[PDB]
């Protein structure tokens, strides 16, 4: 009688997935772009469209971005001239830097990587970016490689969910998730106001995360994955078209945002919370020690803080990530996480709730649990600025 | 000659911080209508293994010390200009030249070099969006390289600009080695320019450069420390009342500026007489008059009278790339007044004399000077 | 090396008081994945592109590059394509003008036609779709193609959607493998896999000979496949997924760069093919075959191989070689000693539909089904290859004898299509 | 006037099979230097619901029955040209006009319509890549639509082209409603090689005018309508005369060609004389002449000896879009010899006469008709 009640549980138990470590790309100071420089370049580029320059000024004044966010070299020329060579160079730079940091801080051998998932929304060369990583680090021929493209700013948690399922299927394996957004091809070269907002906010960033289900990583892992919840609002036409890539009147491709975008975002977020409430609740903010809201906009962070009654300390990581790095797309959630680790605030047993949102308005969230108290280090993107960064962010930055 | 011009921006690698400003003194405001154009030309050997990325990185690390050179001009409540250090940056230019360094250095007069190898735009007519520094890197077919800089005179004088460029070279080398780290008489009141800081001349100013050697200097001295003094006396006699002298006295307008009104007719005067009156500072009075105008009035220093500038002691050949000095370096002033100017630069044992005057006077001098 | 991979996998595959012994097995067995059905897109006759029209348009476009026109003529003469292959409307204009509006229109047409056919065939309700995987190599709009399908058919908000892009012509079997794993994880669920290549953005607008072959070979096509692990589908399923083997030669520099998207001297983007593409393809195919041999060959053949240290025609009844080139089919037939009837489906698919990047395997499957040659218990080996030089393979087992139907891409031409394909097509 | 021109190809939706050819008879080869231009203009009411996609689909289904009109010209070993049915297709053109149909029809000078609403290119100089059919669809601001066809005369005569266009319209309607389904008349000219174009010493010009029933009856003071009009124009033009009328679905050059040589004074002749001449088949002679040359020699029919053409039986208004005939439809010959031609077309109560002569003769004829 004992067997049928014990082995049934033991064989139906999901495998434990662990975040062994992760590395965040640190853009060089040579890619730095202050507000005044952005506005001057905008004036020189959109010389015939004063209203577009004024719109960009208004957007960047209240964006919450700081003076140290970065853009790739191709975007620094007065008229940017994006080429596929420049996009490949930026992708190689960011992804190889993050991968090198990850392999150095984990001691992971490239031959021990069984799963490789790379997500970048807009850039997608014919030999996939996962193929680029495989070629760079000489990974095995039987590697399970996946390249998720066009899934937006919430696709990092989609990659995490895919890795979780694949680690359920495959015992004693490692998965590497590379979340990035290449800015060089993303840049919009027209003057239509609806497509200019992405240029004002998207900045360089990337992350490489090692997940594993090996028992040897059960003690040195930083986190254990608890939950991942996905919501898709694509069935609704308004939500489907609120972030749409298309051509303008001049034939230049960009991403148009609808006026009702904020409303749609609210709805999606609510849905996600309503789906994750019964999974973590015994008041939403009391189920978690830490929150990581994707830095996709100051207004969205304001709305979430108001609705969930979060405090200034609880949304501190998201605001500081938006100020320091800007909107780095799917990798944003991993800068924010690093922030909490660099203040010495991530203690064993602490619960972290990450939430991200994007195109098609997918809205995804992930609940992690801290597996061991994390000590401050010097090999993270916040190392050179953490001692001052809980700064005051004015409502309007005056130029 | 020059093609494939690409514009970009550089600036400090570190954020300066909010509310940081930089005050412009009376001398800086009196200098605001003038600019300094310098350029250096290296052969393919000195600039081997040197890409635009490395130069941009070195500039990013250099502007940390000189963040205010990346500032933008604003006007206070009273209307006195100052520099808001918003890190807007300096303009960077990349150019290609079909010619080679040898062809360029063996084609007679180097009169067009400042115009082509230096990218220059004046401050204004919109102050808030005018970089005070333009840098240009030109790549030649043989592999040699030219580096030109247009430098607003509000930032400093020729010695400050030379120190800035030498610091650029030092930073580049260090990065390569160890990885990343009473009414004043010298100034003339001019018609208001508002926000377009350009010197207005009712004529066609032209330059004339030559290379007086270490031999002809003594030959002309015998006609009657004060080497440049005697050269200035000779040029003054050749162009003949009011005279201005600029000579050498962290970036600042540290130049010693003096003036000497004259009554004796310069034409019928002995060379030693004029040398004596020349060799035997007006910052205080200039600052006082600038303050009396609240820094809103416009004044012209160079070309207000017959100006003689002494740059023989400037470190023109200070920029070293891979330990090699520039094959050819030169400096000059853009925005000289109608009266004209006479700059003296080092030519090793000799001197280089750049005269800036109305074109007809340049033609007259071309023959007048040959007689001696 | 690859024999070692095959045997390593086989070690963990051949494995699959009374209560305990029963439970330790029933709770560790893999879930069966079933190919319930699939629908192939049938491009309209208004999109067909005969040889002469293609060459006339080439002559008119590359008017200043006669050598490029000559190269295209040489490539297309021996390609093995027929007169009924199709290209999207935007490419029919003398100067093609590919816009994103046209690309979206073509994507909607192909994908929605395939999905409508699939839903009509299987009676599947959109609310019952649990997983959706869409693979198209080049086209990748900001709202995914999977998001487009979800909007079109109003799928559930907790849909597990995935958009694989940039993974070449072998990514259809990557999607199949991903669906297999996800169905291992999620019981009693349906997965829909859409495989397509939108040609409008894939078209190359330059004149470099290294970049013009995809224009000559790639044609319209698409496929939608329903996979399931439900017990109800076990009886009506067309196939049972047996094996999927993936090979990635991206570690080798030559293989990585053999198919590379890049700009030409005039700044136009296209797919450059290397001169050593055939060597890389042969090596990748050999590696994949060596890895899969231990999993499918009879023990007799395996013992024979081990002793002298085989014949794959005995391991499979049907073969589906990706229609990525006439030469590849020729070389596979020569090396594996396949008969003319065993490569008939691949050759006929290349002749009829051209090179539909990742959906050609399903056209070949449809060809086999429509000749009434797919019997219960038959084994099918599909092999695909593409950029990064990934090379993937799948082994299916027919679950029920397939009766011919009329809602297939071959319905209007199957009665004649075992045709003679000349070595050189004269213009 | 016409902008936004886009080219593409149409053709059969069904492959015709390799080795299919289509022989050109002697009549076809004797007309190889001539082309037909026919345009129809509809108002927005009739073209409601039509798009370029629907027209293209209808053409794809139409060319299944006329696959040889999508063939390309090859030459046999003996040098006789023929049509190889490779399904290359017909050329399709999309155009935009900033005017409206009402404005376009309110101009009077319709002489430019054949050149702007019809896209025409001669066969050659390379036969293997010259489509014999060009179709143009022009969209107007008001929503009306123009359909123009350039049709190589090897394919057939005017009645065959009208049948082709009517079939296109019928197929379009069916798709919309039910879903998808020694001779004298010829003159030897200098060989034109592979460029099939009629050479003219002078600049040919066309002038057209409508005659009502009353005008015809009055002129008939002296079946008989066509003969009497031909006699009138022949007398005004004033020996060799050619007449070309209809013969007795399938596409063919089933046209009755006749010729008369008159050794008398046409200049001073009674009208009844010329009428009896005209009303009182040379296919066999032309066939034998073209067979004896193996199809290599080149001949022109139109403009050989003052050709007269009878298209009053042509279904120029047979194209009905949404059950509505064209607001204005017209046909003409592209390529006419020096002697020129006269064309009779079915107007309303009367006939439309088109006359093609050298410009000086056109002015002379206008003067002659100024009082007749
Ligand atoms: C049966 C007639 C079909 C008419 C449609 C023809 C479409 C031709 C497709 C475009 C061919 C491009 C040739 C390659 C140019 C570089
Ligand atoms: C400090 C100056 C660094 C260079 C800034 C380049 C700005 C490029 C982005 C502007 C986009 C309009």
């Amino acid at each position: 009688l004992i067997i049928f009640i014990a082995t049934v549980y033991f064989m139906s138990k999901p495998r434990h997935v662990y975040l062994v470590d992760y590395a965040c790309y640190k853009p060089p100071v040579t890619c730095r772009v202050p507000f005044a420089t952005f506005m001057e370049h905008s004036r020189l580029i959109l010389k015939n469209n004063p209203k577009s320059v004024e719109f960009q000024m208004r957007i960047l004044e209240r964006s919450g971005l700081g003076e140290e966010t970065c853009l790739p070299p191709a975007i620094h020329y007065i008229p940017p001239t994006p080429t596929m060579e420049a996009a490949r160079g930026e992708a190689e730079l960011v992804i190889f830097s993050a991968m090198d940091s990850l392999l150095q801080k984990t001691g992971l051998k490239p031959k021990d990587i069984d799963i490789l998932i790379v997500n970048c929304s807009l850039f997608s060369p014919t030999p996939s970016l996962s193929a680029m990583v495989i070629n760079k680090y000489k990974l095995r021929s039987n590697i399970k490689s996946f390249n998720l493209s066009g899934m937006g700013c919430s696709a990092g948690l989609i990659s995490i969910d895919l890795a979780r399922d694949l680690l359920q299927v495959h015992p004693n394996s490692n998965a590497v998730v590379v979340s990035t957004e290449i800015i060089t091809p993303n840049y919009y070269q027209g003057n239509e106001r609806a497509m200019l907002l992405p240029n004002c906010l998207f900045r360089m960033g990337g992350a490489a995360i090692l997940l594993s289900n090996r028992r040897r990583n059960r003690s040195r892992a930083k986190y254990r994955l608890v939950h991942v919840v996905r919501t898709h609002k694509g069935a609704d036409d308004k939500a489907y078209r609120c972030v749409f890539e298309e051509e303008d009147k001049e034939g230049k491709v960009g991403i148009s945002l609808s006026k009702d975008l904020m409303a749609i975002a609210g709805e999606a977020l609510k849905s996600n919370i309503t789906t994750i409430g019964p999974l973590v609740l015994p008041d939403f903010k009391q189920a978690f020690e830490h929150f990581c809201i994707h830095a996709g906009g100051r207004a969205v962070i304001d709305e979430l803080q108001k609705n969930l009654q979060l405090s200034a300390e609880q949304v501190e990581a998201s605001r500081m990530t938006l100020h320091r790095f800007g909107n780095t797309s799917s990798s944003s959630l991993w800068y924010e996480m690093s922030y909490i680790e660099e203040k010495g605030r991530m203690k064993k047993g602490d619960r972290v709730w990450q939430i991200a949102f994007g195109s098609g308005f997918k809205c995804n969230s992930a609940v992690w649990k801290c597996n061991k108290t994390i000590k401050t280090t010097t090999d993270n993107p916040w190392s050179d600025c953490i001692d001052r960064y809980p700064v005051h962010i004015p409502e309007i930055v005056k130029l | 000659l020059i093609h494939s011009i690409r514009l970009s921006s550089v600036g400090p690698g570190k954020a300066t911080g909010s509310d940081v400003v930089h005050e412009l003194s009376g001398m800086d405001l009196a200098m605001k209508l003038h600019y300094l154009k310098g350029f250096y030309i290296f052969r393919s050997h000195a600039v081997q293994g040197l890409s635009v990325k490395l130069i941009k990185e070195s500039t990013f690390y250099l502007f940390n010390n000189y963040y205010w050179t990346c500032a933008r001009l604003r006007r206070s409540d009273s209307g006195r200009p100052y520099l808001k250090c918003n890190d807007c940056g300096a303009r960077f230019v990349e150019a290609q030249c079909d010619k080679t360094v040898d062809e360029l250095l063996e084609m007679g007069d180097y009169s067009s070099f400042p115009n082509l190898l230096v990218y220059h735009q004046p401050i204004g007519p919109d102050l808030a969006f005018s970089p005070p520094i333009y840098l240009q890197v030109t790549w030649f077919k043989c592999g040699g390289m030219s580096l030109g800089m247009s430098w607003a005179h509000i930032l400093g004088d020729a010695f400050s600009a030379c120190e800035f460029i030498n610091k650029m070279g030092q930073v580049l080398t260090a990065i390569k080695a160890n990885g990343p780290p009473k009414d004043p008489i010298s100034i003339k009141w001019v018609d208001p320019v508002g926000d377009h800081w350009v010197t207005a001349n009712n004529s066609k100013m032209d330059t004339f450069s030559f290379h007086l050697t270490d031999s002809r200097i003594s030959h002309l001295q015998s006609n009657f420390i004060p080497v440049f003094e005697s050269l200035c006396a000779i040029i003054w006699q050749c162009v003949a009342n009011n005279v201005t002298i600029c000579k050498k006295g962290n970036l600042s307008n540290g130049q010693i500026i003096s003036a000497f009104q004259a009554d004796f007719s310069v034409m019928e005067a002995d060379l030693e007489k004029l040398a004596k009156v020349l060799c035997y500072d007006e910052r205080s009075r200039i600052e006082e008059t600038m303050e009396k105008g609240n820094g809103v009035a416009d004044y012209i220093v160079y070309g207000a009278n017959l100006t003689f500038v002494n740059w023989e002691d400037a470190d023109v050949y200070g920029l070293e790339l891979n330990g090699e000095k520039a094959d050819f370096a030169s400096f000059s002033i853009q925005g000289v007044g109608d009266e004209g100017a006479v700059l003296v630069l080092p030519g090793g044992k000799g001197r280089i004399l750049k005269i800036i005057l109305p074109e007809d006077q340049i033609l007259k001098l071309k023959t007048e000077l040959k007689m001696n």
